[PDB]
This record gives structure tokens, C-alpha cells and sequence, in this order.
């Protein structure tokens, strides 16, 4: 219910009445990507993402709940992320990557060597549901 | 696969290619082409010390046990003959185990005078006891020496490191042609000589440097020269 | 995020035609794409809310003498939200360019020089691409199977012109190359 | 001294009486400070000669 | 022929000229395994390397 | 250890 | 001179003083001659006393 | 600027010879004056050792190859327009037979 | 307008440092550095020599964090061959990486200073160093290019007497920090000759590569020992400092954390110090004890055949980094499967900090440069492979 | 709006940055180390502490009989990181392995002490001595003779150095 008035970090302004300016990105956002086709799982993800995130900032006003609700990163944060994502969207369309070639062939590999525990490995902590409800929709 | 060493099959009887599978993976020998050879056409490389493929098969050393479906004991691949339809395994721990036991044996008598054998480089028995050996070493009694005996101006020999492979009597004894190099003895303490002052007096005797496995016959001019890395 | 999360989001993000070759692993997950898609593949990863690559780490190559695509630009990136890390390489030539990616990050184009001194692989519009590393002057690209170790001209002293001058090479011991390598291996 | 090389210096320290049929050779009195044991047949006349030391053993008994 | 490569690679020209050998190198005598081979090498032919007139080392 | 690889199609 | 450790067949002297918690002044030579000295007289049996290398002061050492 | 991407044929080719060619013209007396000579060696012949160098690669028929030499061209040009290159580096640089041979050395 | 040219001679720059920037009189305009002085060659002389062989090489690297780097080669070669280390070698590791970051501090804080004006903290801060060069001269030979740090475990085993030294060290080290912080942090000159200068906002670091103290000075808790901790850090508990804004100052004072931090975590080192081998029992990376090469064949055998041929390391291709006291170093091999490594590319972070110094230095004064210099800690064997 | 308006504290403020309490209390400090003991040493008499593992002057052992342990294995030549050593060898008539050329270029060398560990006889070690400033380059390429001539010059302390650390390793 306060002005954030420090973000910790320099050259990351607050952002004040930053729901207002999150809000409206949002749905940018949501009616530009209306031309990606719908076989594309790009859209689907984007989609499914930015309707939960604009749902949280719908239902509740004040920063502090926003962004414990979402669980990630800030709120000017989020609108850097937003931002990212809408000028991403334009250059999608603009560069129309979409489609598979004829005869296209894909190598995986799936190679599993074991390393020691004591080795530096990037171990980060478990995701909010939303990151992996995104993935059960995309599979599925 | 493609055969190791790049090795030609030649197929004298085409009607005759008995398959057999060496590690799961089928493959066509002629009739003959004992285990160890089957296994060199499929790719895979099997230990060795006493057999040698220009000499006579001898089975000794026990070295390439192999483990075979049908077959209780670990069988000696450079000896047995191939049959129909066998299912060979080269990586097994009965086949393994089999290849750290012969290895230990193999190395709790030989001397401790690697940086001074003149085949140090390039002997097969370190070589071999890095890949295909255990690396603990339990052996703390006294071990054995056998005194050298001079044969030779240009042939330098301690028998003490000296694996009772064989190989240079054979070689003596058929390609060589003049049978002047034996294996005398029993047990434990079998020595491998001329038992006479006799040196060996042949055109083509300086092949026993190369077709001894470990230092034990090295050449006397090149005594010490150098390193083979260098 | 966690390693396999990574994996199977990009990969099913991902438009199909850009990954040529992936590959899953606890050394590192690998995206190897063709040569003119990684520009389009790296904006992608940068500003994509899931995979935000904003940090790129260095720009690598390896020579392999082995095959028509002779060089392998390797880039090695990483995401500092998410705690990621992802790795993209792609195949180049002796006179192929392969597009720049100074636009995206700014700190690439010390990398795109070396690999340019050490490699000769050009880079598409990239300002002011010269050598970084060797001096001035200098022929060939040291860093390519066939240069060799002491190179090809020595530098030292001379009384009649009062300047320092090059030599083609005169080693007073030559590099004694020993060849450990053994079978059975 | 020092007009002595280890070749002639090395002949001049006679041979080491031991009882057996061979003999276990360390070089210093220390065994880690030493060369690798070298078990050697003293079963010829002429004394055994190490072959890391220089060292001569010759057989006491017969 | 077809030297366009060796025109950009920067080495000095007087060196694009020189006669190599290709050969797969043979297994050695003095060891059975075979798993030093199926490789191919270029063999420049280094002959030259006189001897150092202080030390006796090989100079090239 | 197995180091196996699986070619996709279109 | 708190204590004089020894004396050195070159006629250099070694000296030796003990301190309560932190180094300095431990153990110097006062070399006997004095043309400049070559600043390298210490034998190899004083010189690992000397450098703290091994406690013992090197008469000790040659026996 | 950027480095140009490719060339697709070889008019396009030709044209960054000449390109090259007239820039490295433009470029002559400025590396005149700068490292000191004006009366050991005239503008002219330099002009003829330049146009020696492009045509010696005549025999090039892959763009691709051209561009890369072109481009290794303009590096050396602005290395030496810049105060870098060692003194007097650029004039060095730029300026029977069996029995001949036989009585030097075994390797000709 | 004129571009005059740096290159002094006395240590104020650290030496071998070529700087040709533009001014507009008395305001720089572009810096452009002019690296490659020390470009020595060892990235093409590591793939001609065996994995053990082209250790040292990374002591000469950034050479005055030498354990840091020895400590990312070990890491590569433990995670391309899959080798465990015992509990007291990694210990040990991390109490000299410590000891590296400690070091490191000092020379940057007082060569930074001394760049500045002041000469007092240089001789305090060596005559502090010197104890740890000691240390280091104690474990292994040298005290600058110790090869201490093998792929297996350590070189060899900690002597008597090391550890009553390093806690009676850390019993006076904390007040020799407050001794020199009293003369830098209150002194009034030292805010105006830092504050507000070298502005780095959080996503311009992000995009130049500024891992490291100038990451965390911009207010990025980025620590690559707490963010992918390698060795035994989960059990170690340490602060991770950050910066609120990163102009000079921020930075030094994150150092000095840092170093407190470095001296807690050796003493949490010291007291849970376990006792057990130092080296793994693999033995392909390994050698054996001296006296059982002199009595066991297999022990002879595999010590003959690792110090000529080495190791062979599996046909694989990683990278690993750790948190090195100037930033994020990373270690890139690519395994041939033979004894010698076909690529080892070394990802200096002295690179991307000397490439950013063009935007840092941007319309400040003269003066105001090297004290960018200083505030970066760059050093040229690293920036320059 | 960094805010530090209050009357007693502006006073408090606006005295210590107007008689340079910041620069009195740091230039104090000075002064409680010009009276304190210095703590270097002078190097011709008095040497720094060293440590068993210093390394240094390379040194040629040979046995307490006056047999060099040298016996021309090439270990230290195949280990040495700098390619440094230098070694020919060849077979006595009395039949026992030794070097006839064993030269180090101590230029090249960059002394790591893998030589040292590599040797199965002791046969080569580094010697405390760290004072060799020759005044001619080619002084600098020791050829088994001055080798020989640290080995028997350091031997009563490369000894005891070894026996005091050959408990490790
Ligand atoms: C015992 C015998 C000793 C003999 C020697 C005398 C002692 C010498 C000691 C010198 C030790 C310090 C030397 C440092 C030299 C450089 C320091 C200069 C720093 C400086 O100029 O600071 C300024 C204040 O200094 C000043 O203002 C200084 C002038 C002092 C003003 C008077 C203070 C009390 C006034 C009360 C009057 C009482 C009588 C009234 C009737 C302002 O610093 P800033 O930059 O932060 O300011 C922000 C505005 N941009
Ligand atoms: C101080 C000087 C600074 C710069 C020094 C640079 C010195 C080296 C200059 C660069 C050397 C190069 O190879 S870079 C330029 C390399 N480009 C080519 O060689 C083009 C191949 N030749 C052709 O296309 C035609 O035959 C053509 C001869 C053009 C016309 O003949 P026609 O119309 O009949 O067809
Ligand atoms: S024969 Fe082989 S194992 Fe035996 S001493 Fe010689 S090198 Fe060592
Ligand atoms: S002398 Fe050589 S070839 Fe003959 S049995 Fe002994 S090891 Fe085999
Ligand atoms: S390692 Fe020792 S014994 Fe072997 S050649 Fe070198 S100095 Fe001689
Ligand atoms: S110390 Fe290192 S570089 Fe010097 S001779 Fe010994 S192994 Fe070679
Ligand atoms: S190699 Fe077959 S039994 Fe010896
Ligand atoms: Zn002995």
C-alpha cells in the first residue's frame, strides 16, 4: 500500500502505478500475436502465460501482493519482461519462421555421463506451477 | 564395423560363413578363424601375450579368456575354433575378473626394473595392465630372479623379466629354422635357454627383439640409446 | 530452471527449423544450428520471458581438419534469472561469413575479433573488424590445425638498420614432439 | 676426491656376503629414499651385479 | 591445383609449394595392438636439422 | 554410457 | 647479541635471538670478510638453519 | 562500416576490386606523408606495385575467395594508414639456375 | 581533436597496458584499449602437451588468484572424467581459493589506491601478503606459481604445523583490514575521487559481460558459489554482498566484504577440516605413493605410465567456471579422447571488464580513468591468453 | 530526498567536515605505526624463512658409495613441462644404464618440481639455493657437470630434506 520508492537495483527505476502500465501491455500483447498461427507452440505458450499473469494483476491492486502471487522478480521486472516479449512477438511475425521444411531431419541425442557432485552444476530452486503448468499445456 | 587394423577375410569357400554374434553384433567367418579371430573381424580387440598370428597357437598365459553362452569355464578365444552360432561376451564381469586374476599372476613375479628395461615405452605388459588390469597390487612376498645367460653379440637378454610366453621358442623353432632356443625347467622356476655357451648363430635371429612381448630380449647395440617416444 | 525444463520447453518454443542438431546431457545442453539462423535463434533466446539469455559468455571455435565445414563457432551463454546455462554452435568455413551478433550483445565484438585472429571466420556487419591479438602485420591464423607451433618468422635485432626486424624461423632446438600415444586404448 | 668417475669408484667396494640364493637390493638403508627392490640370482661365481646401484653380491657359502 | 585456399591462408608462398606425403602409419612391431590405427597424416619432409655447435642440440 | 542418438524426421 | 649459535669453518659467525609473538631479528651471519662478500659464504649445512628450513644449527648437521 | 555479407556473382566481385583498388588510391598520400618519404619513391610506381598484387590472384574463380582476399586487403590498407607498421616496412614490402642451385645446398 | 596515447612504465597502470583514447580537451571522448602485448600463445601450446603438462599454464594466467585458476582446470578435468575427491581435499581447495580471493583483494584495493594517491595501504597490504605467500610457499615450492591444485586431488598433504599459522593469521587479519579501512573509507578524498564515477547500471553489466564484483556492484546478487556451488560450499555459510549503486565505490566496498567474508569462510574451513587421503584412489589420475612405486609393480607401472603418457580423458566437450576473485572464469575443453586436450579456450574475465572500459570512461575526465582502470582489476596474462 | 535536517545533527555534521576529523583520525594512525618495529630484514645476513618443499637449484644425487642414481630412465625429460631437459645415454662397458649428455637449459626452465617427482631413484632434485645471477647466458645451461657439482655441494642438506618430508607423498 506504500511507493516502492528503492528497487536495489541501478538504472531500475520504480515504476509508479506500475498495474496500470502492466495491464495494458498485457493485452498489446495478447491482440498482436493473433496472427501467429495456432499450430505454433510459441503462441501457445505465450498465451498461457500472459493470460494467468494478467489475470494475477487483474484481481489483486497493490504491487506487494502482485508480485508475491506471481512469485517472480519484480514488478518493473515484469514490465521489462513484458516489453521483451512484445518487441520478441514483432520480430516473430516480421521474421515468419513458421513451418517445417520438406524431408527436415532433427539429431538428438540424449547422452547420460555421469559427473561428480563436486563439480560446479547450476542447481536452482523449484518453480512456481505456472512455468510447469505451461509445459502440461504445450505437451498436452 | 569394419575389421581392427584394417585385416582382409579372404573367403577361399563363399558357400562356408559360419555367423556368429561376438558381442550381439552377427558377423561372417570363414570356417577355422578361431574366437580371437572373430572377434577381430566384429572390431574388438582382445588382449594377448602368447599368440602371435605368424607363429604357431599356443595357450598359455591364459590372457584372452573369454566368456561364451554354452561353455561353463572361460574359454582361451586364441585357441578355440569358431562355431555356428555362438554368443561370445568380451565385456562381462566372468570375462573381466578373469583378464585382473591372469594379470595379477602375470605381474607378481615381474621385476620392478621399468625405468631401466630398454622396452619400457612400448611393452605390452603395462600397456595392457593399465587398460585391462586392477591398479591395487596385492603381492608383498619375495619374488623370484633368474640370472642372465649371454647368446649373441647383438641380442641382450635378462630373463628376469621374462613372462614364459613361448613365443621365442616357437618363432625359433618354425620360421626361424635352426632350433637352438628352449624352454627348460618345471613349475615355478622354469628357465628359457640354450643350456650350452651356444649363441644364436641365424640370418633372421634378430627377430626375437621385436616378437618378445615384454623387455626381456632387447637388442644389445641399441642398449639404452633412447626412448621410443623420442 | 532445471536442466531437463530447459530441454523440452526450447525445444517445443522453438520454431523446428532453426535447430538442425540438439543434444541433452549434465555436461551442457546444446543447440546447433545452421549457420544463418543463429542470429534469428540467439534474439529469440534473449528476449523470450521463459528463456531470458540476457548474458552472452564468450564466443568459442574448434578446428576440426576432418570435414568440409572445417571450423565450429561455439557460444557459450548463460541466464542469470533463471540460473541457466545454454550453449549454441554452428559450423563455418575458410570463406564462409557467418552473421554477427554484436547487435544483441555489445560484448561480443572483442570475441568475434579473436575468433576472426585466431580462425579467419569473418562475421557479417560487424564495425571494426581487425585483428585483436597478434601483432601487426602478421600472416596466417594461429589457432588452425595447420600453423605451426613456433610459427614462421622470428623477431629480433639489427645493427645495421637501427629497428627491430623479422626472420623467417631459425629454432636453435627444435620442439621435441613425443608420441605417448599407445594401443590398447 | 673427485678425479674418481663412478665407473672406477664404483669397482672398488667389494662384493656384499649374503646367505641364500637371492638377495633383496634397496639401495639407501631407507626404503622409500632408495631405488625399486631388485630381487637378483647370486647363482653364478662372479658376483651379481645390481643393476640400479652398481652394487656387487657375491654368494658367501659353497 | 585449386590452391585458393592456400592463397588466403596467409603462409608464406614460397611454402605452398612443398611435396608432401599421405600415408596411414603401420602398426609397430614391437607391440600387438592395433589401436593406433585407420588414421591418416601428412608427412611434410623435415630433413634438415643440423646439429647446434654448443650444446649438440638439434637445430632446424 | 551408452551414448545413444535418435534421428528425428519430418 | 642474545646468543651466538655456532661459528663456520670460512670464519663467518652465526648468531641467534628469540622473539615473544612476532618475527624479526631471529637468526643473521656476520660474514668474516669484507670484500663485498659475494653475499653467499653460508655452507649447505648452515644454510637450511639459516633460511628456518630445519631446526637444527648445522654443527649438528655435518655430524 | 559493417563488413559487407557476400558476394553472389562475380560482377559484384569485380566491382569491390575496383573498390578496393580506388580506395587504396585515395589512401596513397596520406601514407606519403606520414611515415616521412617524399623524394626515395614517387606515388606513380606504387600505383603499379598495387595493381601488380591484384592481378597476381587472377586465377581466383570463387567469390567467395575474392571477398576474403578483398577484405584482407582493406586490413592491410588501414594497418598501414595508421602509424603502426614498422619504418620502412611498406617499401621492403612493397618494390644455368640448376647449377645455381647445386652448388649451394643439397635441397635447393 | 587530438588522441594522445597511454603506455607508463611504472606500475601505476600494471604495466603492458597500450591506451590510445580520444579527448575533447580535457573531457574523453572514446577510449580504445590496444590489448595483445601479452598475448603469449598458451591457448595453441595447451593442445600440444598432456593434461598434466598444461596445468602450470594456468598458473601464469591471472597470476595473483594462481589457485583459482588451477581450481577451474581441475574442475574440468574431474567432470570429463568423472572423478570423485575425497572430503579433505576439497577443503583444502577451498580454504587456498579463499586464501587467492584475500589476495587478490589486497593487490586490487592497493594498486587501486596507489593509482589514486595514496602510498601507505600498498606496504601495509604486502607486508600482510607476504604471510600468505608463505602459506603458499609452505604447502608446495614456489610462493607465487604453486602447482598444488591437481586434477585428482592436491599435490600432497598439508604439513604439521600449517594450521596453528593460518588461525593465528585470522586472529590479527581482521583488525588489519579495519586498519586499512580506516584510511580509505572515512577519508573524504576517497568519496570524491570514486563516487559517481563508472556508472554500471544492472542490464548494461548484464549485456557487457560483467560478471563478477562489477556485476554485483550494480545490485545483481550473482554468485557463482552460491548460485552452482562446486566444491564444499553448501556447508560453509557466507554473506554475498551487493551494491546499491555501482559507481567506484560500491565496489570497493564489496571487496572489503568480500574479504571478510574470505577470512569467515577460512576459518569455517579450518575448524570442520576432516582427516582422511587427499588424493583419489582411481589411479588413472593419480600417482602412487613414492614408497609403493618402490616396492609394488602395478604402483611402478602406473607411475611410469602417467608421468610420460598421462591420463586420457574421454571424448567429450564441456565448461565449467568458477567464481575466480576478478570475476567468472571459465575453463571450455574439448576432449579428443587422447592424452592431450584437442581445444582449451580460457574465458578471462579481464576480457569483457578491459573491452567495457570504452563506455565506463565515457565523457569523464582524465583523472577519472585510471581509477576506472584501477576499480576493474585487469590484469594482462589473463585478458591476454 | 536524502534528508539529514535536524538541529542538533547539523551542527553535529557540519563540524567534522569543517575541522577534518575524518583526516585527523587517519592521519593518526600513520603516526602509531612510524613508532612501531619495522619489519624487514636485511638480506645479506639475515635471509627470509623458507620451507622442506622450496624449490630451486637443480641437483644431481648420487649414491653414498659414488655411484650417480642416475640411470638415463627419461622419466624427468618426458614429464618436464618446458622441454627443458636434455638427455643421451648409452650402455658402459661395465654394462650399467648412465648418461653421457644430461643438460638442462635453466632459461627454459620453469621450476615446478615435476622433474623432481617424476625420478623412481631420487636421481634429480631442486636444491635450496635460489642465488645463481650469472652474468653470461650460456652460464645459464648447466651440462651434467654442474649438476654434479650442486649435487655433491648441497647433498648434506638436499638429504635432510628429503628424509625430513619423505613422510609425505
Ligand atoms: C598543533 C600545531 C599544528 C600546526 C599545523 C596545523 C594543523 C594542520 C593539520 C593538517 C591535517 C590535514 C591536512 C589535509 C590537507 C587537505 C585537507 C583539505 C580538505 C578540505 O579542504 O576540506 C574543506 C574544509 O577544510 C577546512 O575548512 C579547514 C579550515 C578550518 C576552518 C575552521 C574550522 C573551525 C571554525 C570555527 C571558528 C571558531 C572561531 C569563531 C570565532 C571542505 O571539505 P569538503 O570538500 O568536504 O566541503 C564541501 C564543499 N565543497
Ligand atoms: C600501400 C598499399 C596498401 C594496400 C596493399 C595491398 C596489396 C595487395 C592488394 C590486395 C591483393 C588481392 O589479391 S585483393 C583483390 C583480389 N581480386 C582479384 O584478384 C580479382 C581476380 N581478377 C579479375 O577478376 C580480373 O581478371 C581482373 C584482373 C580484376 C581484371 O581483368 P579483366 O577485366 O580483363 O577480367
Ligand atoms: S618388460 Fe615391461 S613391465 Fe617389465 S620392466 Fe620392462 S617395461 Fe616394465
Ligand atoms: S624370452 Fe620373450 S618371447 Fe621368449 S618366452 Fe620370454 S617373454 Fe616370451
Ligand atoms: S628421471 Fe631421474 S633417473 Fe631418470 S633420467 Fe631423469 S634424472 Fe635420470
Ligand atoms: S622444474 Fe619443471 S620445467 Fe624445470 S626441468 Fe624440472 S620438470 Fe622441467
Ligand atoms: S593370448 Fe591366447 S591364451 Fe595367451
Ligand atoms: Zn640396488
Amino acid at each position: 500500500a506504500k511507493v516502492k520508492q528503492t528497487t536495489g537495483i541501478v538504472g531500475l527505476d520504480v515504476v509508479p502505478n506500475a498495474r496500470a502500465v502492466l495491464i495494458d501491455l498485457y493485452s498489446k500483447t495478447l491482440k498482436e500475436i493473433q496472427a501467429v498461427p495456432e499450430d505454433e507452440g510459441y503462441r501457445k505458450a505465450v498465451e498461457s502465460f500472459t493470460r494467468q499473469r494478467l489475470n494475477v494483476c487483474k484481481e489483486e491492486e497493490d504491487w506487494e501482493m502482485i508480485e508475491k502471487r506471481l512469485g517472480c522478480g519484480q514488478v518493473e521486472e515484469l514490465i521489462e519482461e513484458a516489453r521483451d516479449e512484445l518487441t520478441l512477438i514483432g520480430k516473430m511475425i516480421e521474421w515468419d519462421p513458421w513451418g517445417v521444411p520438406d524431408d527436415y531431419e532433427c539429431e538428438v541425442i540424449e547422452n547420460d555421463a555421469p559427473i561428480p557432485k563436486h563439480v560446479p552444476q547450476h542447481r536452482p530452486g523449484p518453480l512456481p506451477e505456472q512455468f510447469y503448468k505451461t509445459l502440461e499445456g504445450l505437451i498436452a | 564395423r569394419n575389421p581392427v587394423g584394417g585385416a582382409r577375410v579372404h573367403f577361399s569357400n563363399p558357400e562356408d560363413a559360419i555367423e556368429v554374434f561376438v558381442d550381439g553384433y552377427a558377423v561372417k567367418v570363414p570356417k577355422g578363424f578361431t574366437v580371437l579371430q572373430a572377434c577381430e573381424v566384429a572390431g574388438v580387440d582382445i588382449p594377448r601375450f602368447c599368440y602371435h598370428s605368424r607363429l604357431s597357437i599356443a595357450g598359455n598365459c591364459r590372457m584372452c579368456l573369454v566368456e561364451v553362452e554354452k561353455s561353463p569355464k572361460p574359454v582361451a578365444s586364441c585357441a578355440m575354433p569358431a562355431l555356428p552360432g555362438m554368443k561370445i561376451k568380451t565385456d562381462t564381469p566372468i570375462a573381466k575378473k578373469a583378464r585382473e586374476g591372469v594379470m595379477e599372476f602375470l605381474l607378481m613375479n615381474h621385476p620392478l626394473d621399468c625405468p631401466i628395461c630398454d622396452q619400457g615405452g612400448e611393452c605390452d605388459l603395462q600397456d595392457q595392465s593399465m587398460a585391462f588390469g586392477s591398479d591395487r597390487g596385492r603381492f608383498t612376498e619375495m619374488k623370484r630372479s633368474v640370472v642372465d645367460k649371454n647368446l649373441g653379440p647383438l641380442v641382450k637378454t635378462v630373463m628376469t623379466r621374462c613372462i614364459q610366453c613361448t613365443r621365442c621358442v616357437r618363432f625359433a623353432s618354425e620360421v626361424a629354422g635352426v632350433q637352438d632356443l628352449g624352454i627348460l625347467g618345471r613349475g615355478s622356476g622354469e628357465e628359457i635357454g640354450t643350456y650350452v655357451e651356444k649363441l644364436m648363430t641365424s640370418e633372421l635371429s634378430g627377430n626375437v627383439i621385436d616378437i618378445c612381448p615384454v623387455g626381456a630380449l632387447t637388442s644389445k647395440p641399441f642398449a639404452f640409446k633412447a626412448r621410443n617416444w623420442e | 530452471m532445471d536442466n531437463q525444463f530447459i530441454f523440452k520447453y526450447s525445444w517445443e518454443t522453438l520454431p523446428k527449423k532453426w535447430v538442425k542438431k540438439m543434444e541433452r546431457s549434465e555436461h551442457g545442453n546444446r543447440f546447433d544450428t545452421n549457420t544463418d539462423y543463429l542470429f534469428q535463434l540467439l534474439c529469440f533466446l534473449k528476449l523470450h520471458t521463459y528463456t531470458r539469455v540476457q548474458v552472452l559468455i564468450d564466443i568459442c571455435g574448434v578446428d576440426y581438419p576432418s570435414r568440409k565445414r572445417r571450423f565450429e563457432v561455439v557460444y557459450n551463454l548463460l541466464s542469470t534469472r533463471y540460473n541457466s546455462r545454454i550453449r549454441v554452435q554452428t559450423s563455418a568455413d575458410e570463406v564462409t561469413r557467418i552473421s554477427s551478433v554484436v547487435s544483441l550483445f555489445p560484448s561480443a565484438g572483442w570475441w568475434e575479433r579473436e575468433v576472426w585472429d585466431m580462425f579467419g571466420v569473418s562475421f557479417i556487419n560487424h564495425p571494426d573488424l581487425r585483428r585483436i591479438l597478434t601483432d601487426y602485420g602478421f600472416e596466417g591464423h594461429p589457432l588452425r590445425k595447420d600453423f605451426p607451433l613456433s610459427g614462421y618468422v622470428q623477431v629480433r635485432y639489427d645493427d645495421p638498420e637501427k629497428r627491430v626486424v623479422s626472420e623467417p624461423i631459425e629454432m636453435t632446438q627444435e620442439f621435441r614432439y613425443f608420441d605417448f600415444a599407445s594401443p590398447w586404448e | 676426491r673427485s678425479k674418481k668417475s663412478p665407473m672406477e669408484l664404483i669397482s672398488e667396494v667389494p662384493p656384499i656376503k649374503v646367505d641364500g640364493r637371492i638377495v633383496a637390493c634397496e639401495g639407501d638403508t631407507n626404503p622409500a629414499l632408495g631405488h625399486p627392490i631388485e630381487f637378483i640370482c647370486l647363482d653364478l661365481n662372479e658376483p651379481a651385479i645390481c643393476k640400479y646401484c652398481g652394487l656387487r653380491y657375491v654368494q658367501d657359502h659353497h | 591445383k585449386r590452391g585458393e585456399i592456400g592463397k588466403v591462408s596467409g603462409i608464406p608462398e614460397e611454402h605452398l609449394s612443398r611435396k608432401v606425403i599421405i600415408y596411414s602409419p603401420a602398426r609397430t612391431a614391437t607391440q600387438s595392438g592395433s589401436g593406433k590405427l585407420g588414421k591418416w597424416k601428412i608427412n611434410f619432409v623435415s630433413t634438415l636439422k643440423w646439429e647446434n655447435p654448443l650444446m649438440g642440440w638439434t637445430s632446424t | 554410457p551408452p551414448i545413444r542418438r535418435y534421428v528425428l524426421t519430418k | 647479541g642474545a646468543t651466538l649459535v655456532g661459528v663456520d669453518k670460512f670464519g663467518n659467525k652465526y648468531y641467534q635471538k628469540l622473539g615473544d609473538t612476532q618475527y624479526g631479528r631471529h637468526r643473521w651471519v656476520e660474514y668474516a670478510s669484507k670484500d663485498r662478500y659475494n653475499a653467499s659464504q653460508v655452507p649447505a649445512e648452515w644454510h637450511g638453519w639459516l633460511h628456518f628450513i630445519t631446526d637444527h644449527t648445522g654443527d649438528e648437521l655435518l655430524s | 562500416i559493417g563488413v559487407p555479407p557476400n558476394s553472389a556473382n562475380l560482377t559484384e566481385a569485380r566491382r569491390r576490386v575496383f573498390d578496393f583498388f580506388r580506395a587504396a588510391c585515395r589512401s596513397i598520400p596520406t601514407i606519403m606523408d606520414i611515415y616521412n618519404l617524399q623524394d626515395v619513391v614517387a606515388p606513380s610506381q606504387l600505383r603499379y606495385a598495387i595493381s601488380a598484387q591484384i592481378r597476381n590472384n587472377a586465377h581466383i574463380t570463387d567469390p567467395k575467395v575474392i571477398d576474403l582476399l578483398i577484405f584482407k586487403g582493406m586490413e592491410e590498407l588501414t594497418d598501414i594508414v595508421d602509424h603502426a607498421k614498422q619504418r620502412h616496412h611498406i617499401i621492403g614490402q612493397y618494390v644455368t639456375d640448376f647449377l645455381k642451385n647445386f652448388y649451394t645446398s643439397n635441397y635447393f | 581533436n587530438f588522441t594522445l596515447n597511454f603506455g607508463p612504465q611504472h606500475p601505476a597502470a600494471h604495466g603492458v597496458l597500450r591506451l590510445v583514447l580520444e579527448m575533447n580537451g580535457e573531457v574523453v571522448e572514446r577510449a580504445e584499449p590496444h590489448i595483445g602485448l601479452l598475448h603469449r600463445g598458451t591457448e595453441k601450446l595447451i593442445e600440444y602437451k598432456t593434461y598434466l603438462q598444461a596445468l602450470p599454464y594456468f598458473d601464469r594466467l591471472d597470476y595473483v588468484s594462481m589457485m583459482a585458476q588451477e581450481h577451474a582446470y581441475s574442475l574440468a578435468v574431474e567432470k570429463l572424467l568423472n572423478c570423485e575427491v575425497p572430503l579433505r581435499a576439497q577443503y583444502i581447495r577451498v580454504l587456498f581459493c579463499e586464501i587467492t580471493r584475500i589476495l587478490n583483494h589486497l593487490l586490487a584495493l592497493t594498486t587501486h589506491a596507489m593509482d589514486v594517491g595514496a602510498l601507505t595501504p600498498f606496504l601495509w597490504a604486502f607486508e600482510e601478503r607476504e604471510k600468505l605467500l608463505e602459506f603458499y610457499e609452505r604447502v608446495s615450492g614456489a610462493r607465487m606459481h604453486a602447482s598444488f591444485i591437481r586434477p585428482g586431488g592436491v599435490a600432497q598433504d598439508l604439513p604439521l604445523g600449517l594450521c596453528r599459522d593460518i588461525d593465528s593469521f585470522t586472529q590479527q587479519f581482521a583488525s588489519r583490514i579495519d586498519e586499512l579501512e580506516e584510511m580509505l573509507t572515512g577519508n573524504r578524498i576517497w568519496k570524491q575521487r570514486l563516487v559517481d564515477i563508472g556508472t554500471v547500471t544492472a542490464q548494461q553489466a548484464k549485456d557487457w559481460g560483467f560478471s563478477g564484483v562489477m556485476l554485483r556492484g550494480s545490485g545483481v546478487c550473482w554468485d557463482l558459489r552460491r548460485a552452482a556451488p562446486y566444491d564444499v560450499y553448501d556447508q560453509l555459510d557466507f554473506d554475498v554482498p551487493v551494491g546499491t549503486r555501482g559507481d567506484c565505490y560500491d565496489r570497493y566496498c564489496i571487496r572489503i566484504e568480500e574479504m571478510r567474508q574470505s577470512l569467515r569462510i577460512i576459518v569455517q574451513c579450518l575448524n570442520q577440516m576432516p582427516s582422511g587421503m587427499i588424493k583419489a584412489d582411481d589411479r588413472k589420475l593419480c600417482p602412487p605413493s613414492r614408497c609403493r612405486m618402490k616396492l609394488s609393480m602395478e604402483s611402478l607401472i602406473h607411475h611410469f605410465e602417467l608421468y610420460t603418457e598421462g591420463f586420457s580423458v574421454p571424448a567429450s566437450s564441456t565448461y565449467t567456471a568458477v567464481e575466480a576473485p576478478k570475476g567468472e572464469f571459465g575453463v571450455f575443453l574439448v576432449s579428443n579422447g587422447s592424452n592431450r586436450p584437442y581445444r582449451c579456450k580460457i574465458r578471462a574475465p579481464g576480457f569483457a571488464h578491459s573491452q567495457g572500459l570504452d563506455f565506463m570512461s565515457k565523457h569523464h575526465m582524465l583523472a577519472d580513468v585510471v581509477t576506472i582502470i584501477g576499480t576493474q582489476d585487469i590484469v594482462f596474462g589473463e585478458v591476454d591468453r | 530526498k536524502e534528508i539529514s535536517k535536524d538541529w542538533n545533527t547539523v551542527f553535529e555534521r557540519s563540524i567534522n567536515t569543517l575541522f577534518l576529523t575524518e583526516m585527523v583520525r587517519g592521519l593518526s594512525l600513520t603516526l602509531k605505526y612510524f613508532f612501531d618495529p619495522k619489519v624487514t630484514i636485511n638480506y645479506p645476513f639475515e635471509k627470509g624463512p623458507l620451507s622442506p618443499r622450496f624449490r630451486g637449484e637443480h641437483a644431481l644425487r648420487r649414491y653414498p658409495t659414488g655411484e650417480e642414481r642416475c640411470i638415463a630412465c627419461k622419466l624427468c625429460e618426458a614429464v618436464c613441462p618446458a622441454q627443458a631437459i636434455t638427455i643421451e645415454a648409452e650402455e658402459r662397458e661395465d654394462g650399467s644404464r648412465r648418461t653421457t649428455r644430461y643438460d638442462i637449459d635453466m632459461t627454459k626452465c620453469i621450476y615446478c618440481g615435476f622433474c623432481q617427482e617424476a625420478c623412481p631413484v631420487d636421481a634429480i632434485v631442486e636444491g635450496p639455493n635460489f642465488e645463481f645471477a650469472t652474468e653470461t647466458h650460456e652460464e645459464l645451461l648447466y651440462d651434467k657437470e654442474k649438476l654434479l657439482e650442486n649435487g655433491d655441494r648441497w647433498e648434506t642438506e638436499i638429504a635432510e630434506n628429503l628424509r625430513s618430508e619423505s613422510l609425505y607423498r
